[PDB]
């Protein structure tokens, strides 16, 4: 019971679904073109790779 | 207002230099040089931070098709000679010229339309920096722009120091370090365009104070609504 | 919350008045009734002004020179 | 729920009525002012021209 | 949509707003008194201790 | 109090300066130059650090859709002639202008509502820095807006020196440093400057220190209640 | 206004500088001087953001080919001698030679028609900077192009002060540091062509800053179509 | 649907036309005013040339 609170622990209290989007990325349109769901156009200051992260939960460990 | 600026620049950020008369307030014949950069900085935080959104209500006629953002074409605006004037403003709003990116467009009844959309033919196209044009202008609709909107500009021969500044305090400071770095980079010499330099820093390292801490509730995030629209 | 920050927002500096009416409410009630009969000497400070008062005023005092 | 605060002031809310009804009977007609000492009634608003005392 | 009728906030306000009335009260009861007057000696018995101010009309 | 700032300022920090007159107290001629800058640094501190969040109650009137967070529609400020205060001053809470940042946004049951959402047309939207629009008002509603306060503005003409500059003993370095790096930061003598920004350095680490160690209980972890929301 | 703009030079700006007048506004003889440096800012910022974009009707004759992209075949220039003027302009569009980039070439009902392709022979080359060359051309047809338009050139003798120059006032800053790069760059002084060198970079941040915020919505995303193009 | 504001803006914009009327009607023919006291009798504009005053 222990372990199987653990691994429900790790898989559920970590963000599934979170995503942070840098703030200095997108001006005002493009942000809204990011969130309605179109193509979007970013700065040639950033990086899409870098700026947009979605979590995702850690993977349990082998152990448990 | 104006009096309590002239007065903090007077003594404080403009004082080591002529304009600053030595910290015994900004003399009266140097106004429309810090009322010109006074402007300058205040369009800058105008349109770097969403200080002021505002919309204009542009009615369609029949044979206008290309409409611009002119006071000359306003409803208030009674020294224009314009035939039509398309522009409804209102003693609330003015429409002063403060216009700064055309964000938003709608309709009468209130729902958005598409803003320089090529590929579809019901999208309100933007020709010119102030234009508005509608292929398909209906002599009883009316338009629902929403821009970003700039500080009513403070006109070079303003002698009334009762006219207000609208910023909030907290770039008070901002814009008072983006004025004294206008006023000292004017100078080729080193020793004073360091100075200058020196102010700009300071004052983008205030405007990205001011962003990371979202004093004016901008970089806010919104409700997810992907989901609903792909169907899951 | 039982609404005390509501009470010191508003009554902060006349709680003590509150609390003291509250206190002698059934006195208030008391005195609310009496005045409605005009169980209480009205007095009026000359004449051709008793005449004014309502007739329910039983009981007048009136003041003269 | 022991709102001790909010119950003084909804029971003096519920007989507020009285409260204005006795202010204004009392700030529209003039009644006479009884006052035990010479003192308070020194201490008196000059607003209430008629005073009675009791001494002994 | 909701409309906000009789809650803590109007009863609080509405008491606020009558504090004058509720300070004359206070200052009426225990500054001064006033002359409390009935028909009968009966009535001066049916009538409670606090009006230590009473008169009485007779024939 | 003002009095124990302006001695502190004069000896110990401004000493080498004109404004401190070497150590014998501030002139009573630079108070005007003082307050200013003490204004400017308790707007950062009380920005930067929450050392002063408040409420305000805002009464909903049927025809007013837009309600203006400006000292002259409070009900307990009598010096204005606006035919309807809707905002609900009292004695202990006045809303002296202190508005850093409108935070959340309450109903007058209890009921948090959403503040700038688009997607829900429910939510209380900001349109300028000082500014709530409720596109529904309802005659017998108000509103419970919660925001972060500044320090009650001290005038530049104060002359009293037992006004209260309420500020924990721990940021009183914080705000002297801030000022002697303002008032060091006006001259563009290359000496100076280079003071200046020592001083402004040194008023980063204190708050990064105060940060670091959260002596206001700023960044304090809550209840996570995501398992519950989820379904868990 | 052009008296506007002298203004701003003269003091803050060109204030250290000849052309500046110690501050007391532009000489009456330096203006062929200060007008061709705006020429060519108005024409940097007119082609590097799209400030004005204009559309010609270029009538097709039997006999001509190559059509010449210049006001001495306009409709509405009735001082030029051409027998065939094949330009269609209006008192409304009227071709001023602000020509800075042939973007799009429709037809005279309004299908797009390939620009310099060169497997397509259907498409319409352009052989020089201000040609264009229809290898098909029909007396019954007429042109459609469209291109990026220039400010109207200001003379290098003009006097009147009323000029108007139609620029945001988010480029007024950027026009006003080209004008100062291009003016201080002229000496071969290091300390001034330093002063130059600094102008000019501050210039290019101005238009980086543009870029990033978008502020004529330029660099905005379309609605993708290639899904119903590929047929899926 | 609670739209005070818009109710009362409608129900008086359901009867403009009798307010449209009655302006005209005013402005066009002239009738006679009457005023209860001698003071908004000056307080009343130059144009209504006519006036009655009832006292006691």
């Amino acid at each position: 019971g222990a372990t199987t609170r653990a691994m429900i622990d790790i898989l559920a209290r970590s963000a599934n679904g979170q995503t942070g989007i840098r703030k200095d990325m997108l001006d005002v349109t493009n942000r809204r073109k990011f969130d309605k769901g179109e193509d979007y156009e970013f700065n040639a200051n950033v990086d899409p790779r870098q700026g947009i992260y979605m979590h995702v939960s850690p993977e349990i460990p082998q152990s448990a | 207002k104006l009096s309590e600026l002239f007065q903090m620049l007077s003594v404080g950020e403009l004082s080591l230099i002529r304009t600053g008369n030595d910290g015994q307030g900004i003399r009266t014949q140097d106004y429309p040089k810090v009322i010109a950069q006074l402007n300058a900085g205040l369009t800058n935080l105008h349109a770097r931070f969403p200080l002021l959104e505002k919309e204009v209500i542009i009615q369609q006629y029949e044979q206008i098709s290309k409409y611009y953002l002119r006071s000359e074409f306003a409803q208030m605006n009674t020294t224009s000679t314009e035939k039509y004037k398309y522009l409804m403003d209102s003693p609330t709003e003015r429409f002063l010229d403060d216009v700064i990116r055309v964000e938003r467009v709608f309709d009468e009844c209130g729902c958005p339309l598409y803003l320089n959309n090529e590929p579809c033919c019901g999208s309100i196209v933007t020709p010119s920096f102030d234009c508005i044009q509608i292929v398909y202008p209906i002599e009883t609709n009316a338009l629902f722009v929403t821009y970003r909107a700039n500080h009513p500009k403070i006109a070079l021969t303003t002698t009334d120091l009762n006219t207000e500044v609208r910023i909030p305090a907290s770039h008070e400071k901002a814009l008072t370090y983006y004025i004294a770095s206008q006023l000292y980079s004017n100078s080729p010499n080193p020793e004073t365009a360091a100075k200058g330099v020196e102010w700009s820093q300071r004052f983008e390292a205030e405007c990205t104070k001011i962003e990371n801490l979202d004093l004016d509730n901008a970089h806010i995030a919104q409700t997810n609504v992907k989901p609903e629209m792909r169907g899951w | 919350g039982n609404q005390a920050g509501m009470v010191e927002k508003f009554i902060g500096t006349a709680y003590d008045v509150v609390k003291t009416v509250y206190d002698n409410l059934g006195e208030i009630q008391f005195i609310y009734n009496f005045l409605n009969d005009y169980g209480v000497l009205i007095t009026v400070d000359s004449v051709t002004e008793l005449q004014e008062l309502p007739t329910t005023a039983k009981y007048t005092r009136v003041y003269s020179s």
